[PDB]
C-alpha cells in the first residue's frame, strides 16, 4: 500500500507511481530516514 | 453543423450530443490534437 503522498489523492484515484517523498523537513533528492519509498508491504502470515 | 458561411463563425445555435463515458479518469490534462501531414 502507499504510506507516503506529497497530497491526498482524490476519490476513486489511482496513485501507481514510485514517487520518493520527502516526509522529513530535509529535502532528499535517499532512504531510511527522512524520505522513503511510497509503497509499504503487508505481513500477510497464517501466524497473524 | 450546416457550417460552410463565408468567413468566421456565424450567429447560429446548436447543441451537442453526448456519445460515451470511459472510466480513465486518472487526473487528465494536456489534452494534444493529432494534425495530420
Amino acid at each position: 500500500y502507499r504510506l507516503f503522498r506529497k497530497s491526498n489523492l482524490k476519490p476513486f484515484e489511482r496513485d501507481i507511481s514510485t514517487e520518493i517523498y520527502q516526509a522529513g523537513s530535509t529535502p532528499c533528492n535517499v532512504e531510511g530516514f527522512n524520505c522513503y519509498f511510497p509503497l509499504q508491504s503487508y505481513g500477510f502470515q497464517p501466524t497473524n | 453543423t450546416p457550417i460552410n458561411l463565408v468567413r468566421d463563425l456565424p450567429q447560429g445555435f446548436s447543441a451537442l450530443e453526448p456519445l460515451v463515458d470511459l472510466p480513465i479518469g486518472i487526473n487528465i490534462t494536456r489534452f494534444q490534437t493529432l494534425l495530420a501531414l
